[PDB]
């Protein structure tokens, strides 16, 4: 299941 | 407030006069939305996640309120699976991770 | 100590005798860490999040130190764009989000 959102922009 | 981490830390927000519900996120960078509709005109953008990069709609200087804590900023809206809020909002509330 | 968030909250951790920059990510539910050769036996698994999902290597009880606070717990281990350290080890460290 999804579980880590990790996120960043180019 | 204080949160603890054994669960996920989740708040309301309200933005464009709707509530909804988002996760406290220090580690995304940006603050991003599941598909939804926003006043304002919009520009494409790309953002990249643990398993990839999205396309996502760009919106700026967006109020948004986080448990009873005004900003206003950019948010991003695309199909993410969750709502976040990223450091960018975290950092007008004043939010800090202690320990 | 207190993390502000101007920045990506990165600090070091010391795992399997050696030492790394790992991102504390209030947004995982568990720790993933770049690849690297550990010892012992391990799971597949799949996790997600923005972009798609990724296969990872699953080790149990882990010890793992950060800044100087000693846990122990999963780690998972595969293609990841960054090291994250996930609320599993978080919480142990007594870690929490302040606004």
């Amino acid at each position: 299941r999804p579980g880590n959102f990790l996120q960043s922009r180019p | 407030p204080q949160i603890t981490l054994w669960k996920r830390p989740l708040v309301t927000i309200r933005i464009g006069g709707q509530l909804k519900e988002a996760l406290l996120n220090t580690g995304a960078d940006d603050t991003v939305l599941e598909e939804m509709n926003l006043p304002g005109k919009w520009k494409p953008k790309m953002i990249g996640g643990i398993g990839g990069f999205i396309k996502v709609r760009q919106y700026d200087q967006i109020p948004v309120e986080i448990c009873g804590h005004k900003a206003i900023g950019t948010v991003l809206v695309g199909p993410t699976p969750a709502n976040i809020i990223g450091r960018n909002l975290l950092t007008q509330i004043g939010c800090t991770l202690n320990f």
